[PDB]
C-alpha cells in the first residue's frame, strides 16, 4: 500500500539517516497524489489519513532538532489539512497537543496578532473544555498583567508534553524582562532580594545581568541612577510644531478651497 | 421611508452614575450606626 | 465608424480642462 | 460603481466568520474604496471591516470606523444589526478606557 | 499552504507547487500577494527548466494590487507560457495593459526614436501586429483603420491597403475622418505623402484627393509630376479638377513657385 | 459570538483598578492592594 515507512517512525532515531529518506519517502508521495485535499474519493483516506500521520510526525521531530524554519512548515500544512470540510477523525491524541503547540511557540516568536486569530478555530474548547489548551491561553494571560510567579507556576504545571523547547524561550523574554524591569524606581536592594526574583540561588550570573545594565556591583548595594531629569522645559518643540500648526489653521480659515 | 435592509437579524442618567457607585455598597446603610458607636 | 468615438471624446478633456482652470482665476479676480 | 462596493461586504460575510486568510487580504485589497455606495451599504462596510481590527488586536483605530459605522444608518425600528453594533462599539472602549 | 515548501532545492518540488498555482488562483491568491515573491529568485538563478510559469503567477498577483508594470515586464518575461491561454476574461486585462503601455511607449517613440531607445522586446513588438492579424482576419475593418494609426507606423498602414477587404471608397474616406482629427503637422504629412504616390500607383488614380493633400503637404513639383502625365496622357477633362482645385485651395507664392515645374 | 474578546478584559480591570487606587491613596502598602483587589498574594501585588 506504498508505505515504506512502519519501522523506524515511533522510535527515536534522533537526526540519523533516515531523515533523507524520510524526506524522499514524502518526495515519492507527491508522485502518486498531490497534497491538495482530495474534494472526491472520500472513502479513500489512505492519501488522507495515512499521509497526514506521516506529516504531524514530521513536524514533532522538527522541534527536537531545533529546525524553526521547518517547523512551520509542517504545521502550516497540517492547519490547511483541519480545514477540509470533509469528515476525518475529529482529532486524535495529537491535535490539542499539535494545534495548541502551534499557540505556545509562536507565543514565544513575539507576535500577539497571530495568537488570537488561532482562536475562531475553537470557541468552546478554551475555558469549558480541553484543559491542555486552557493551559496555554491562561499563560500568555498572565504574561499579559505582571504576574510572574503564577506564570513559573504554570512552569512547574507542564501536564501535556515535554514543551522544553518553548518554555525555555519563555525562560529567555523573561530573563531580560526582569533585567529589563529592575531598572524601575527601586532602592538600594541587597544581594539577596533581586538575586531570588528570577531563579537563581548565587551563580555569576548576577554579575553578568549587574555589569549588562547598571544598579552597580558594590557592598551588597543595587545602586539606584533614578534621574529622569534631562529631556523637560522644551519650548522649541512646540514653538517648531505649533507654527506649522496655526498656519494650517489658516490655510483652511481664508483661503477658498 | 424606514427600510435599512436587514442582513442578520432627563428622568434616567443622573441616577444611573448613582447606580454604579453604591451599586452593592450600604444600600440600605441606617442601622450600622447604631452598632459603630459602641465598636468604635 | 468606432475610430472616432474616442479621439473625438478625447478632444473635449482638451477643451473641458481650460474651463475648470478658468473660472479658478474668477473667483479671486473679481474679488479684487 | 457599486460593483466594488456590495461584491465586498458579501465577500466578508463568513470570511470573519471563518478563519481564513482574509483579514490582511483586506489590508492590500485596493478594493477598500468603492467612494460612494448608497448610503445603506456604505454605512455597514465601515462595520463588518469595523470588527476587522478589533478581533485582530488593533484598538484605537476600529472605535473610529465602528462610529462612523453607527451614524451613517436609516430611521428603522427593528435593527438587529444595530443591536450588534452598539454591543461591539463599546466592546472596545472598555479595551481601551 | 504550498508557500512553505519554496526552499527545497529539488527543483522538481517547484513543477509540483506550480501545478497548483493555476487551478486554486483565488482562494489563497490572498496569501502569497504581498508577503511572499520569491518568483524572481529562481527567475534569476541559472537552473532553469522553469520561471517561465513563476512569472505567469506574478502577472496575475500584481495584476489586481496596481502593480501593472510589475505583471507587465513579467509577462513579458514570461514567454509561451503566458500567451498560450487567451480563451478567459484575463486576455481583455493583459492587451488593455501591454498595447497601451505599448502605444504610450510609441509616443515617446514618434518624438526620438534614435539613441537612448528603449528596449523593445519582440514579444512587446509581436503581439502588437499579431492582435492586429487577428483584426485583419475578423472582418472588422473600422477598428483595422484605428490600430493601424494607434500603432504610429507608416508601412503597416500601407499594408493594409492590400486586405481582404476592397478599396471602392475604404482608405479614402479615412482620410477625410484622419484630416478632421489630425492633431500635429509632424505626423500629418509623413503619413499623407506616402499615400498619394500609391494613389497615382492606384489603379484609377484619384485627382482631388492627390491635390488636397499635396497643398497640405507643400509639394511644389510633384503636381507638377503628375500633371506632366496628364499631359502625356493628353486629355484636359481629367487634367481639370487637378488644376482649379489647386486654384481654389492653394496659396499664391505656392501658385508662383510651382509655375516653375510647369513651365519646364 | 463576542467571548474571545470578553475573557481579555482581566487586563483592563486591572489597570483600571491601579489608576484608581493611586490617585485615591497616596502613601500605600503593597501588602494592601492586594487584599483590595482580592489577588490574595502581595508577592505579584509589586508586579502588576
Amino acid at each position: 500500500m506504498y508505505e515504506q515507512l512502519k519501522g523506524e517512525w515511533n522510535r527515536k532515531s534522533p537526526n540519523l539517516s533516515k531523515c533523507g529518506e524520510e524526506l524522499g519517502r514524502l518526495k515519492l508521495v507527491l508522485l502518486e497524489l498531490n497534497f491538495l485535499p482530495t474534494t472526491g474519493t472520500k472513502l479513500t483516506k489512505q492519501q488522507l489519513i495515512l499521509a497526514r500521520d506521516i506529516l504531524e510526525i514530521g513536524a514533532q521531530w522538527s522541534i527536537l532538532r531545533k529546525d524553526i524554519p521547518s517547523f512551520e512548515r509542517y504545521m502550516a500544512q497540517l492547519k490547511c489539512y483541519y480545514f477540509d470540510y470533509k469528515e476525518q477523525l475529529p482529532e486524535s491524541a495529537y491535535m490539542h497537543q499539535l494545534l495548541g503547540l502551534n499557540l505556545l511557540f509562536l507565543l514565544s516568536q513575539n507576535r500577539v496578532a497571530e495568537f488570537h486569530t488561532e482562536l475562531e478555530r475553537l470557541p468552546a474548547k478554551d475555558i469549558q473544555t480541553n484543559v491542555y489548551i486552557k493551559h496555554p491561553v491562561s499563560l500568555e494571560q498572565y504574561l499579559m498583567e505582571g504576574s510572574y510567579n503564577k506564570v513559573f507556576l504554570a512552569k512547574g504545571n507542564i501536564p501535556a508534553e515535554s514543551y522544553t523547547f518553548f518554555i525555555d524561550i519563555l525562560l529567555d523574554t523573561i530573563r531580560d524582562e526582569i533585567a529589563g524591569c529592575i531598572e524601575k524606581a527601586y532602592e538600594k536592594i541587597l544581594f539577596t532580594e533581586a538575586t531570588r526574583i528570577l531563579f537563581f540561588n548565587t551563580p555569576k550570573k548576577m554579575t553578568d545581568y549587574a555589569k549588562k545594565r547598571g544598579w552597580v556591583l558594590g557592598p551588597n548595594n543595587y545602586y539606584s541612577f533614578a534621574s529622569q531629569q534631562q529631556k523637560p522645559e522644551d519650548t522649541t518643540i512646540p514653538s517648531t510644531e505649533l507654527a506649522k500648526q496655526v498656519i494650517e489653521y489658516a490655510r483652511q480659515l481664508e483661503m477658498i478651497v | 421611508m424606514s427600510e435599512k435592509k436587514q442582513p442578520v437579524d432627563e428622568d434616567n442618567w443622573d441616577d444611573d452614575n448613582v447606580e454604579d457607585d453604591f451599586s452593592n455598597q450600604l444600600r440600605a446603610e441606617l442601622e450600622k450606626h447604631g452598632y459603630k458607636m459602641e465598636t468604635s | 465608424d468606432l475610430y472616432s468615438r474616442y479621439k473625438k471624446l478625447q478632444q473635449e478633456l482638451e477643451f473641458l480642462e481650460v474651463q475648470e482652470e478658468y473660472i479658478k482665476d474668477e473667483q479671486k479676480n473679481l474679488k479684487k | 460603481a457599486d460593483g466594488q462596493a456590495t461584491l465586498l461586504n458579501l465577500l466578508l460575510r463568513n470570511y470573519l466568520h471563518y478563519s481564513l486568510y482574509d483579514q490582511a487580504e483586506k489590508l492590500v485589497s485596493k478594493s477598500v474604496f468603492p467612494e460612494q455606495a448608497n448610503n445603506n451599504e456604505w454605512a455597514r462596510y465601515l462595520y463588518y471591516t469595523g470588527r476587522i481590527k478589533a478581533i485582530q488586536l488593533e484598538y484605537s483605530e476600529a472605535r473610529r470606523t465602528m462610529t462612523n459605522a453607527l451614524r451613517k444608518a436609516p430611521q428603522h425600528t427593528a435593527v438587529g444589526f444595530k443591536q450588534t453594533v452598539h454591543k461591539l462599539l463599546i466592546v472596545v472602549e472598555l479595551l481601551l478606557g | 499552504g504550498i508557500i512553505s515548501l519554496l526552499d527545497e532545492d529539488e527543483p522538481q518540488l517547484k513543477e509540483f507547487a506550480l501545478h497548483k498555482l493555476n487551478a486554486v488562483v483565488n482562494d489563497f491568491w490572498a496569501e502569497i500577494s504581498e508577503s511572499v515573491d520569491k518568483i524572481e529568485v529562481l527567475y534569476e538563478d541559472e537552473g532553469f527548466r522553469s520561471r517561465q510559469f513563476a512569472a505567469l503567477v506574478a502577472s496575475k498577483v500584481f495584476y489586481h494590487l496596481g502593480a501593472f508594470e510589475e505583471s507587465l515586464n513579467y509577462a513579458l518575461g514570461a514567454g509561451d507560457l503566458f500567451n498560450v491561454n487567451d480563451n478567459s476574461e484575463y486576455v481583455e486585462t493583459i492587451i488593455a495593459k501591454c498595447i497601451d503601455h505599448y502605444t504610450k511607449q510609441c509616443v515617446e517613440n514618434a518624438d526620438l526614436p534614435e539613441g537612448e531607445k528603449k528596449p523593445i522586446d519582440q514579444r512587446l513588438e509581436g503581439i502588437v501586429n499579431k492582435m492586429f492579424q487577428r483584426c485583419l482576419d475578423d472582418h472588422k475593418y473600422k477598428q483595422a483603420i484605428g490600430i493601424a494609426l494607434e500603432t504610429r507606423r507608416l508601412d503597416v498602414f500601407e499594408k493594409t491597403i492590400l486586405e481582404s477587404n476592397d478599396v471602392p471608397g475604404m482608405l479614402a474616406y479615412s482620410l477625410k475622418l484622419c484630416m478632421s482629427l489630425m492633431q500635429n503637422k509632424q505626423f500629418r504629412n509623413k503619413v499623407l505623402r506616402v499615400l498619394v504616390k500609391i494613389y497615382m500607383n492606384l489603379e484609377k488614380p484619384d485627382f482631388i484627393n492627390v491635390c488636397q493633400c499635396l497643398i497640405f503637404l507643400d509639394d511644389p513639383q510633384a503636381v507638377s509630376d503628375i500633371l506632366e502625365k496628364l499631359v502625356k496622357e493628353d486629355n484636359l477633362l481629367m487634367a481639370y479638377q487637378i488644376c482649379f482645385d489647386l486654384y481654389e485651395s492653394a496659396s499664391q507664392q505656392f501658385l508662383s513657385s510651382v509655375i516653375q515645374n510647369l513651365r519646364t | 459570538g463576542t467571548y474571545t474578546l470578553i475573557i481579555r478584559l482581566r487586563h483592563n480591570v486591572i489597570k483600571t483598578g491601579v489608576r484608581m487606587i493611586s490617585l485615591s491613596y497616596s502613601r500605600i502598602s503593597l501588602a494592601d492592594i492586594a487584599q483590595k483587589l482580592q489577588l490574595d498574594s502581595p508577592e505579584d501585588a509589586e508586579f502588576i
